[PDB]
């Protein structure tokens, strides 16, 4: 579980980046783990009205960072405001 | 393979350079390995923007890093988008 997304250095995703496409990580003496077999989610704050609101932050998201990286997500949820 | 050439500190070319021309390393060690038996691959999505598109992505080559680095090459090859 990644916190606040919106807040690290694009670096830190392009790090994530392989995690993401192969589900494995090799840091430093080489050791290679194996992301294959772990759930990841990543948090962020980057009727119809939520639709907009939507689509909105949707294109927010693709000006954030690279397309490289939203093409490994599975899902991009958006959660729509909390009602009364 | 080299994954994503294009994120990587541009100093980091040089050690990449020294292989391709004449294809060894040397470790700390002394060891001068010998990588003159190996296919090599470079796999950097720069053009991502867009026979027309080979020139602006050489282009963008060439604004990416160093001449020397890309005069060591035996072909820059520019994938297509997809279609239908």
């Amino acid at each position: 579980l990644l916190d606040a997304i919106e807040k690290a250095h694009p670096d830190v995703f392009n790090i994530l980046l392989q995690v993401l496409e192969d589900g494995r990580l090799t840091d430093s003496k080489g050791r290679t783990v194996d992301f294959r077999n772990t759930i990841l989610i990543m948090t962020s704050n980057v009727t119809q009205n939520h639709k907009d609101m939507k689509d909105k932050v949707m294109g927010e998201l693709k000006r954030a960072f690279r397309p490289e990286f939203i093409n490994r997500i599975d899902e991009i949820i958006v959660f729509h405001s909390l009602e009364k | 393979l080299l994954d994503a050439i294009e994120k990587a500190h541009p100093d980091v070319f040089n050690i990449l350079l020294q292989v391709l021309e004449d294809g060894r390393l040397t470790d700390s060690k002394g060891r001068t390995v010998d990588f003159r038996n190996t296919i090599l691959i470079m796999t950097s999505n720069v053009g991502a923007s867009e026979k027309d598109m080979k020139d602006k992505v050489m282009g963008e080559l060439k604004r990416a890093f160093r001449p020397e680095f890309i005069n060591r090459i035996d072909e820059i090859i520019v994938f297509h988008s997809l279609e239908k």
